[PDB]
């Protein structure tokens, strides 16, 4: 009843039981995020 | 032209030539008036797009829209006071070629 994610085949993807139970056993969800760094180019208005 | 000053507009067009050439006294029509057939004016920034993958860089022109170098464009003076590394980096080979 801890680990129906390892065990329990009717386990759908992503179910938690937390109001009720502390599942040890889950569907995390890796990241790999990039962060970018802004090095544009800068520009100034014309007299005109 | 009597004072050292020269009127009018200048020209930037890449004339392979062997006889006679004439700049104070261009013989020919000037080509490209401002205003004309499809001929570009470049906003007040003189700011160039850079564009992924092989595509061209754009130029933002006066009606604040991004286009294509290879044509005929009117700079102003003063934009190109400002975007002169901008120009001598990005536009000025194309005018070379």
């Amino acid at each position: 009843l801890r680990w129906p994610g390892l065990v329990d085949p009717n386990y759908r993807v992503g179910t938690n039981d937390l109001p009720n139970r502390i599942t040890l056993y889950n569907s995390l969800y890796r990241y790999n995020f990039t962060y970018p760094t802004l090095d544009g180019i800068m520009y100034v208005r014309s007299a005109t | 032209n009597l004072f050292n000053v020269a009127r009018g507009n200048l020209y930037l067009v890449q004339t392979a030539t062997n006889g006679n050439w004439s700049p104070m006294a261009p013989v020919a029509a000037p080509p490209f008036v401002r205003g004309g057939p499809n001929v570009r004016v470049v906003g007040r920034f003189g700011t160039i797009v850079p564009r992924p993958n092989g595509l061209e860089p754009q130029l933002i022109d006066d009606g604040n829209v991004p286009r294509d170098i290879a044509g005929d464009w009117v700079y102003p003076s003063d934009v190109l006071q400002v975007s002169v590394a901008v120009f001598r980096d990005y536009v000025w080979p194309m005018v070379k070629a």
